[PDB]
Protein backbone atom coordinates (compact mmCIF):
# COMPACT_ATOMS: atom_id res chain seq x y z
CA UNK A 1 0.00 0.00 0.00
CA UNK A 2 2.89 2.37 0.80
CA UNK A 3 4.61 1.27 -2.42
CA UNK A 4 1.49 2.09 -4.46
CA UNK A 5 1.49 5.67 -3.15
CA UNK A 6 5.22 6.15 -3.78
CA UNK A 7 4.75 4.60 -7.21
CA UNK A 8 1.88 6.99 -8.07
CA UNK A 9 3.74 10.03 -6.68
CA UNK A 10 6.11 9.53 -9.64
CA UNK A 11 3.31 10.47 -12.07
CA UNK A 12 2.62 14.05 -10.81
CA UNK A 13 -0.80 15.48 -11.80
CA UNK A 14 -1.82 12.12 -13.27
CA UNK A 15 -0.79 9.98 -10.28
CA UNK A 16 -2.93 11.98 -7.86
CA UNK A 17 -5.88 11.59 -10.27
CA UNK A 18 -5.37 7.84 -10.60
CA UNK A 19 -5.10 7.53 -6.81
CA UNK A 20 -8.31 9.51 -6.33
CA UNK A 21 -10.12 7.42 -8.96
CA UNK A 22 -8.75 4.19 -7.41
CA UNK A 23 -9.88 5.26 -3.94
CA UNK A 24 -13.28 6.21 -5.38
CA UNK A 25 -13.62 2.80 -7.01
CA UNK A 26 -12.58 1.01 -3.80
CA UNK A 27 -15.06 3.11 -1.80
CA UNK A 28 -17.66 2.18 -4.41
CA UNK A 29 -16.81 -1.53 -3.83
CA UNK A 30 -17.30 -1.16 -0.05
CA UNK A 31 -20.82 0.15 -0.72
CA UNK A 32 -21.39 -2.79 -3.15
CA UNK A 33 -20.16 -5.56 -0.83
CA UNK A 34 -23.76 -6.70 -0.33
CA UNK A 35 -24.48 -6.76 -4.10
CA UNK A 36 -24.00 -9.77 -6.40
CA UNK A 37 -20.49 -10.78 -7.49
CA UNK A 38 -21.51 -10.05 -11.08
CA UNK A 39 -22.27 -6.44 -10.05
CA UNK A 40 -19.01 -6.21 -8.12
CA UNK A 41 -17.13 -7.57 -11.16
CA UNK A 42 -18.79 -5.13 -13.59
CA UNK A 43 -17.64 -2.33 -11.28
CA UNK A 44 -13.98 -3.48 -11.34
CA UNK A 45 -14.10 -4.01 -15.09
CA UNK A 46 -15.66 -0.58 -15.72
CA UNK A 47 -12.96 0.80 -13.44
CA UNK A 48 -10.16 -0.89 -15.44
CA UNK A 49 -11.79 0.36 -18.68
CA UNK A 50 -12.31 3.93 -17.40
CA UNK A 51 -8.93 4.46 -15.69
CA UNK A 52 -7.09 3.27 -18.80
CA UNK A 53 -9.05 5.61 -21.09
CA UNK A 54 -8.82 8.62 -18.73
CA UNK A 55 -5.04 8.10 -19.04
CA UNK A 56 -4.93 8.25 -22.85
CA UNK A 57 -7.23 11.28 -22.86
CA UNK A 58 -6.44 13.74 -20.02
CA UNK A 59 -2.92 12.53 -19.13
CA UNK A 60 -0.77 11.95 -22.27
CA UNK A 61 1.24 8.91 -21.05
CA UNK A 62 3.16 6.42 -23.29
CA UNK A 63 1.44 2.98 -23.77
CA UNK A 64 4.65 1.35 -22.45
CA UNK A 65 4.22 2.81 -18.95
CA UNK A 66 0.41 2.47 -19.17
CA UNK A 67 0.48 -1.34 -18.91
CA UNK A 68 3.08 -1.10 -16.10
CA UNK A 69 0.85 1.13 -13.97
CA UNK A 70 -2.31 -0.89 -14.67
CA UNK A 71 -0.36 -3.79 -13.16
CA UNK A 72 0.29 -1.65 -10.10
CA UNK A 73 -3.39 -0.65 -9.90
CA UNK A 74 -4.54 -4.29 -10.22
CA UNK A 75 -2.12 -5.32 -7.46
CA UNK A 76 -3.25 -2.58 -5.05
CA UNK A 77 -6.97 -3.05 -5.63
CA UNK A 78 -6.93 -6.89 -5.70
CA UNK A 79 -4.68 -7.22 -2.66
CA UNK A 80 -7.31 -5.16 -0.82
CA UNK A 81 -10.30 -6.81 -2.49
CA UNK A 82 -9.15 -10.48 -2.32
CA UNK A 83 -10.51 -11.29 1.17
CA UNK A 84 -13.93 -10.01 0.08
CA UNK A 85 -14.22 -11.05 -3.57
CA UNK A 86 -12.40 -14.41 -3.75
CA UNK A 87 -14.74 -17.40 -3.35
CA UNK A 88 -17.57 -15.27 -1.91
CA UNK A 89 -20.11 -17.00 0.37
CA UNK A 90 -22.95 -15.51 -1.77
CA UNK A 91 -21.79 -17.55 -4.76
CA UNK A 92 -21.56 -21.21 -5.71
CA UNK A 93 -17.73 -20.95 -6.03
CA UNK A 94 -17.11 -23.31 -3.09
CA UNK A 95 -19.76 -25.75 -4.34
CA UNK A 96 -18.08 -25.69 -7.80
CA UNK A 97 -14.61 -26.21 -6.25
CA UNK A 98 -15.78 -29.32 -4.39
CA UNK A 99 -17.53 -30.80 -7.40
CA UNK A 100 -14.49 -30.37 -9.68
CA UNK A 101 -12.20 -31.66 -6.93
CA UNK A 102 -14.39 -34.75 -6.46
CA UNK A 103 -14.61 -35.24 -10.23
CA UNK A 104 -10.83 -34.99 -10.70
CA UNK A 105 -10.39 -37.42 -7.78
CA UNK A 106 -12.89 -39.86 -9.44
CA UNK A 107 -10.71 -39.79 -12.58
CA UNK A 108 -7.40 -40.58 -10.78
CA UNK A 109 -7.24 -43.78 -12.92
CA UNK A 110 -7.04 -41.99 -16.31
CA UNK A 111 -3.63 -42.55 -17.89
CA UNK A 112 -1.64 -40.26 -20.22
CA UNK A 113 -1.96 -43.04 -22.85
CA UNK A 114 -5.76 -42.76 -22.68
CA UNK A 115 -5.44 -39.03 -23.32
CA UNK A 116 -2.78 -39.63 -26.01
CA UNK A 117 -0.39 -37.34 -24.11
CA UNK A 118 2.80 -36.72 -26.13
CA UNK A 119 5.15 -36.86 -23.13
CA UNK A 120 7.45 -39.70 -22.13
CA UNK A 121 7.95 -39.70 -18.39
CA UNK A 122 10.74 -42.31 -18.61
CA UNK A 123 13.09 -39.54 -19.78
CA UNK A 124 14.28 -37.99 -16.45
CA UNK A 125 14.21 -34.45 -17.88
CA UNK A 126 10.57 -34.96 -18.99
CA UNK A 127 9.67 -36.31 -15.56
CA UNK A 128 11.23 -33.17 -14.01
CA UNK A 129 9.18 -30.90 -16.35
CA UNK A 130 5.94 -32.71 -15.37
CA UNK A 131 6.73 -32.38 -11.65
CA UNK A 132 7.26 -28.61 -12.14
CA UNK A 133 4.10 -28.14 -14.21
CA UNK A 134 2.03 -29.82 -11.46
CA UNK A 135 3.60 -27.55 -8.83
CA UNK A 136 2.93 -24.45 -11.03
CA UNK A 137 -0.78 -25.21 -11.33
CA UNK A 138 -1.05 -26.07 -7.60
CA UNK A 139 0.60 -22.70 -6.69
CA UNK A 140 -2.10 -20.71 -8.50
CA UNK A 141 -4.33 -20.67 -5.40
CA UNK A 142 -1.50 -19.32 -3.19
CA UNK A 143 -1.30 -16.07 -5.23
CA UNK A 144 -3.77 -13.29 -4.50
CA UNK A 145 -3.38 -11.07 -7.57
CA UNK A 146 -4.95 -12.20 -10.88
CA UNK A 147 -1.72 -11.40 -12.77
CA UNK A 148 0.21 -13.75 -10.44
CA UNK A 149 -2.40 -16.52 -10.73
CA UNK A 150 -2.09 -16.15 -14.51
CA UNK A 151 1.72 -16.42 -14.18
CA UNK A 152 1.32 -19.83 -12.51
CA UNK A 153 -0.86 -21.03 -15.42
CA UNK A 154 1.68 -19.68 -17.92
CA UNK A 155 4.68 -21.25 -16.10
CA UNK A 156 2.78 -24.54 -15.99
CA UNK A 157 2.19 -24.36 -19.75
CA UNK A 158 5.81 -23.65 -20.58
CA UNK A 159 7.00 -26.54 -18.41
CA UNK A 160 4.42 -28.66 -20.32
CA UNK A 161 5.78 -27.34 -23.61
CA UNK A 162 9.31 -28.37 -22.60
CA UNK A 163 8.09 -31.86 -21.62
CA UNK A 164 6.41 -32.24 -25.05
CA UNK A 165 9.36 -30.81 -27.05
CA UNK A 166 11.87 -33.12 -25.27
CA UNK A 167 9.66 -36.18 -25.92
CA UNK A 168 8.62 -35.41 -29.51
CA UNK A 169 11.34 -33.09 -30.78
CA UNK A 170 8.64 -31.02 -32.46
CA UNK A 171 6.95 -27.88 -31.07
CA UNK A 172 3.55 -28.64 -29.48
CA UNK A 173 0.42 -27.80 -31.43
CA UNK A 174 -2.90 -27.24 -29.57
CA UNK A 175 -3.62 -30.91 -30.30
CA UNK A 176 -0.46 -31.87 -28.32
CA UNK A 177 -0.85 -29.19 -25.63
CA UNK A 178 -4.44 -29.47 -24.48
CA UNK A 179 -4.45 -33.23 -23.57
CA UNK A 180 -1.17 -32.70 -21.71
CA UNK A 181 -2.63 -29.79 -19.70
CA UNK A 182 -5.72 -31.93 -18.98
CA UNK A 183 -3.43 -34.66 -17.69
CA UNK A 184 -1.48 -32.20 -15.49
CA UNK A 185 -4.72 -30.82 -14.03
CA UNK A 186 -5.94 -34.42 -13.34
CA UNK A 187 -2.67 -35.19 -11.54
CA UNK A 188 -2.52 -31.86 -9.68
CA UNK A 189 -6.17 -31.60 -8.64
CA UNK A 190 -5.27 -27.93 -7.95
CA UNK A 191 -6.92 -26.34 -4.90
CA UNK A 192 -10.06 -24.22 -5.49
CA UNK A 193 -9.85 -24.55 -9.18
CA UNK A 194 -13.25 -23.04 -10.10
CA UNK A 195 -12.85 -20.19 -7.60
CA UNK A 196 -9.50 -19.34 -9.20
CA UNK A 197 -10.98 -19.43 -12.69
CA UNK A 198 -14.04 -17.33 -11.71
CA UNK A 199 -11.85 -14.81 -9.84
CA UNK A 200 -9.57 -14.34 -12.86
CA UNK A 201 -12.57 -13.92 -15.19
CA UNK A 202 -14.28 -11.49 -12.79
CA UNK A 203 -11.31 -9.40 -11.60
CA UNK A 204 -8.34 -9.66 -13.93
CA UNK A 205 -7.58 -6.51 -15.89
CA UNK A 206 -9.65 -7.51 -18.97
CA UNK A 207 -6.88 -6.62 -21.42
CA UNK A 208 -4.23 -9.17 -20.35
CA UNK A 209 -6.67 -11.94 -21.35
CA UNK A 210 -7.62 -10.64 -24.82
CA UNK A 211 -4.73 -11.53 -27.15
CA UNK A 212 -1.45 -12.14 -25.20
CA UNK A 213 0.04 -15.42 -23.95
CA UNK A 214 -1.50 -15.32 -20.44
CA UNK A 215 -4.93 -15.17 -22.12
CA UNK A 216 -4.15 -18.19 -24.31
CA UNK A 217 -2.99 -20.36 -21.38
CA UNK A 218 -5.90 -19.26 -19.20
CA UNK A 219 -8.32 -20.13 -22.03
CA UNK A 220 -6.63 -23.52 -22.26
CA UNK A 221 -7.10 -24.09 -18.55
CA UNK A 222 -10.82 -23.33 -19.07
CA UNK A 223 -10.90 -25.86 -21.95
CA UNK A 224 -9.17 -28.48 -19.73
CA UNK A 225 -11.68 -28.06 -16.91
CA UNK A 226 -14.68 -28.16 -19.32
CA UNK A 227 -13.27 -31.37 -20.91
CA UNK A 228 -12.76 -32.97 -17.51
CA UNK A 229 -16.36 -32.12 -16.45
CA UNK A 230 -17.96 -33.90 -19.46
CA UNK A 231 -15.31 -36.60 -20.07
CA UNK A 232 -16.96 -39.97 -20.94
CA UNK A 233 -15.97 -43.44 -22.21
CA UNK A 234 -15.85 -42.18 -25.81
CA UNK A 235 -13.48 -39.29 -24.83
CA UNK A 236 -10.87 -41.86 -23.87
CA UNK A 237 -11.56 -44.41 -26.61
CA UNK A 238 -12.99 -46.83 -24.00
CA UNK A 239 -15.92 -49.17 -24.03
CA UNK A 240 -18.62 -48.28 -21.52
CA UNK A 241 -17.77 -51.62 -19.87
CA UNK A 242 -14.15 -50.56 -19.16
CA UNK A 243 -14.98 -46.92 -18.32
CA UNK A 244 -17.58 -48.03 -15.71
CA UNK A 245 -15.11 -50.57 -14.21
CA UNK A 246 -12.41 -47.89 -13.85
CA UNK A 247 -14.87 -45.36 -12.43
CA UNK A 248 -15.77 -47.85 -9.63
CA UNK A 249 -12.26 -47.36 -8.25
CA UNK A 250 -11.95 -51.16 -8.02
CA UNK A 251 -9.94 -51.81 -11.17
CA UNK A 252 -6.54 -50.71 -12.49
CA UNK A 253 -6.34 -49.99 -16.28
CA UNK B 1 -2.76 0.55 -32.31
CA UNK B 2 -4.66 -2.58 -33.54
CA UNK B 3 -4.43 -5.86 -31.57
CA UNK B 4 -6.01 -8.90 -33.23
CA UNK B 5 -6.89 -12.38 -31.91
CA UNK B 6 -6.86 -15.01 -34.69
CA UNK B 7 -7.93 -18.62 -33.98
CA UNK B 8 -6.32 -21.43 -36.06
CA UNK B 9 -8.59 -24.42 -36.85
CA UNK B 10 -7.77 -27.86 -38.25
CA UNK B 11 -6.36 -31.22 -37.19
CA UNK B 12 -2.58 -31.66 -37.22
CA UNK B 13 -2.76 -33.78 -40.37
CA UNK B 14 -4.03 -30.86 -42.54
CA UNK B 15 -0.61 -29.25 -42.05
CA UNK B 16 -1.80 -26.18 -40.09
CA UNK B 17 1.29 -26.17 -37.87
CA UNK B 18 3.84 -26.09 -40.71
CA UNK B 19 1.79 -23.26 -42.20
CA UNK B 20 1.94 -21.04 -39.12
CA UNK B 21 5.60 -21.94 -38.40
CA UNK B 22 6.39 -20.90 -42.01
CA UNK B 23 4.82 -17.51 -41.25
CA UNK B 24 6.05 -16.92 -37.69
CA UNK B 25 14.66 -24.44 -31.62
CA UNK B 26 11.04 -23.19 -31.49
CA UNK B 27 9.65 -24.29 -28.10
CA UNK B 28 5.94 -24.43 -29.00
CA UNK B 29 3.56 -23.81 -31.90
CA UNK B 30 0.29 -23.24 -30.03
CA UNK B 31 0.51 -19.52 -29.36
CA UNK B 32 2.31 -17.43 -31.96
CA UNK B 33 2.65 -13.73 -32.60
CA UNK B 34 3.62 -11.32 -35.37
CA UNK B 35 4.19 -7.56 -35.22
CA UNK B 36 3.07 -5.98 -38.50
CA UNK B 37 2.94 -2.59 -40.17
CA UNK B 38 0.12 -2.02 -42.67
CA UNK B 39 -0.37 1.35 -44.39
CA UNK B 40 1.84 2.87 -41.69
CA UNK B 41 -0.57 1.35 -39.13
CA UNK B 42 0.91 -0.96 -36.45
CA UNK B 43 -0.62 -4.43 -35.99
CA UNK B 44 -0.15 -6.94 -33.21
CA UNK B 45 -1.16 -10.40 -34.45
CA UNK B 46 -1.71 -13.29 -32.01
CA UNK B 47 -2.30 -16.73 -33.46
CA UNK B 48 -4.21 -19.01 -31.07
CA UNK B 49 -4.03 -22.65 -32.12
CA UNK B 50 -7.17 -24.64 -31.23
CA UNK B 51 -7.26 -28.45 -30.61
CA UNK B 52 -8.79 -30.05 -33.73
CA UNK B 53 -9.49 -33.58 -32.49
CA UNK B 54 -13.08 -34.76 -32.36
CA UNK B 55 -12.90 -35.44 -28.57
CA UNK B 56 -12.43 -31.66 -28.11
CA UNK B 57 -15.41 -30.67 -30.25
CA UNK B 58 -17.48 -29.01 -27.50
CA UNK B 59 -14.56 -26.72 -26.47
CA UNK B 60 -14.36 -24.55 -29.61
CA UNK B 61 -16.50 -21.66 -28.27
CA UNK B 62 -14.18 -21.27 -25.23
CA UNK B 63 -11.28 -20.75 -27.63
CA UNK B 64 -13.23 -18.67 -30.20
CA UNK B 65 -14.55 -16.05 -27.76
CA UNK B 66 -13.62 -12.48 -28.83
CA UNK B 67 -11.64 -13.61 -31.87
CA UNK B 68 -11.14 -10.98 -34.56
CA UNK B 69 -10.37 -13.55 -37.23
CA UNK B 70 -10.22 -17.28 -37.93
CA UNK B 71 -8.04 -19.38 -40.19
CA UNK B 72 -9.71 -22.70 -41.08
CA UNK B 73 -7.34 -25.09 -42.74
CA UNK B 74 -8.34 -28.13 -44.73
CA UNK B 75 -6.36 -30.57 -46.89
CA UNK B 76 -7.40 -30.36 -50.59
CA UNK B 77 -6.95 -34.15 -50.91
CA UNK B 78 -9.35 -34.85 -47.99
CA UNK B 79 -13.00 -33.99 -48.50
CA UNK B 80 -13.71 -34.96 -44.86
CA UNK B 81 -11.34 -32.15 -43.74
CA UNK B 82 -13.40 -29.70 -45.82
CA UNK B 83 -16.64 -30.97 -44.28
CA UNK B 84 -15.08 -30.17 -40.87
CA UNK B 85 -14.54 -26.54 -41.93
CA UNK B 86 -18.23 -26.10 -42.75
CA UNK B 87 -19.21 -27.20 -39.22
CA UNK B 88 -16.55 -24.93 -37.67
CA UNK B 89 -17.90 -21.97 -39.66
CA UNK B 90 -21.37 -22.61 -38.15
CA UNK B 91 -19.83 -22.42 -34.65
CA UNK B 92 -17.77 -19.30 -35.41
CA UNK B 93 -20.92 -17.57 -36.67
CA UNK B 94 -22.71 -18.16 -33.35
CA UNK B 95 -20.06 -16.32 -31.32
CA UNK B 96 -21.47 -13.30 -29.48
CA UNK B 97 -19.76 -10.14 -30.73
CA UNK B 98 -18.65 -8.64 -34.03
CA UNK B 99 -18.36 -10.69 -37.25
CA UNK B 100 -15.15 -12.73 -37.07
CA UNK B 101 -13.15 -12.43 -40.33
CA UNK B 102 -12.93 -15.92 -41.83
CA UNK B 103 -10.27 -17.53 -44.00
CA UNK B 104 -10.85 -20.94 -45.56
CA UNK B 105 -7.47 -22.34 -46.48
CA UNK B 106 -6.99 -25.16 -48.93
CA UNK B 107 -3.59 -26.55 -47.95
CA UNK B 108 -1.16 -28.82 -49.83
CA UNK B 109 -1.75 -27.34 -53.27
CA UNK B 110 1.52 -29.11 -54.17
CA UNK B 111 -0.72 -32.24 -54.27
CA UNK B 112 -3.21 -30.79 -56.79
CA UNK B 113 -2.80 -34.01 -58.81
CA UNK B 114 -4.58 -35.80 -55.96
CA UNK B 115 -7.17 -33.15 -54.98
CA UNK B 116 -10.67 -34.20 -53.86
CA UNK B 117 -12.13 -30.82 -53.09
CA UNK B 118 -12.71 -28.79 -56.24
CA UNK B 119 -11.57 -25.17 -56.37
CA UNK B 120 -15.08 -24.18 -57.47
CA UNK B 121 -16.73 -25.91 -54.48
CA UNK B 122 -14.27 -24.36 -51.97
CA UNK B 123 -14.47 -20.79 -53.37
CA UNK B 124 -18.24 -20.92 -53.78
CA UNK B 125 -18.62 -22.26 -50.26
CA UNK B 126 -16.34 -19.45 -48.90
CA UNK B 127 -18.38 -16.72 -50.65
CA UNK B 128 -21.61 -18.20 -49.32
CA UNK B 129 -20.49 -17.70 -45.70
CA UNK B 130 -18.80 -14.29 -46.26
CA UNK B 131 -15.36 -15.92 -46.04
CA UNK B 132 -12.35 -15.63 -48.27
CA UNK B 133 -10.57 -18.68 -49.70
CA UNK B 134 -6.82 -19.09 -50.09
CA UNK B 135 -4.56 -21.74 -51.53
CA UNK B 136 -1.35 -22.58 -49.69
CA UNK B 137 1.48 -25.02 -49.79
CA UNK B 138 3.38 -25.13 -46.48
CA UNK B 139 5.62 -27.73 -48.18
CA UNK B 140 6.68 -25.25 -50.91
CA UNK B 141 6.13 -22.04 -48.88
CA UNK B 142 3.42 -20.56 -51.16
CA UNK B 143 0.38 -18.39 -50.27
CA UNK B 144 1.19 -18.07 -46.59
CA UNK B 145 2.24 -14.41 -46.54
CA UNK B 146 -0.70 -13.33 -48.71
CA UNK B 147 -3.16 -15.05 -46.36
CA UNK B 148 -2.06 -13.26 -43.18
CA UNK B 149 -1.52 -9.90 -44.86
CA UNK B 150 -5.01 -9.99 -46.39
CA UNK B 151 -6.67 -11.12 -43.14
CA UNK B 152 -5.18 -8.19 -41.18
CA UNK B 153 -6.31 -5.82 -43.93
CA UNK B 154 -9.77 -7.38 -43.54
CA UNK B 155 -9.73 -7.13 -39.72
CA UNK B 156 -8.79 -3.42 -39.86
CA UNK B 157 -11.61 -2.63 -42.39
Amino acid sequence: SKEFIEFLKTFHKTGQEIYKQTKLFLEGMHYKRDLSIEEQSECAQDFYHNVAERMQTRGKVPPERVEKIMDQIEKYIMTRLYKYVFCPETTDDEKKDLAIQKRIRALRWVTPQMLCVPVNEDIPEVSDMVVKAITDIIEMDSKRVPRDKLACITKCSKHIFNAIKITKNEPASADDFLPTLIYIVLKGNPPRLQSNIQYITRFCNPSRLMTGEDGYYFTNLCCAVAFIEKLDAQSLNLSQEDFDRYMSGQTSP
Amino acid sequence: AYSFKVVLLGEGCVGKTSLVLRYCTTLQASFLTKKLNIGGKRVNLAIWDTAGQERFHALGPIYYRDSNGAILVYDITDEDSFQKVKNWVKELRKMLGNEICLCIVGNKIDLEKERHVSIQEAESYAESVGAKHYHTSAKQNKGIEELFLDLCKRMIE
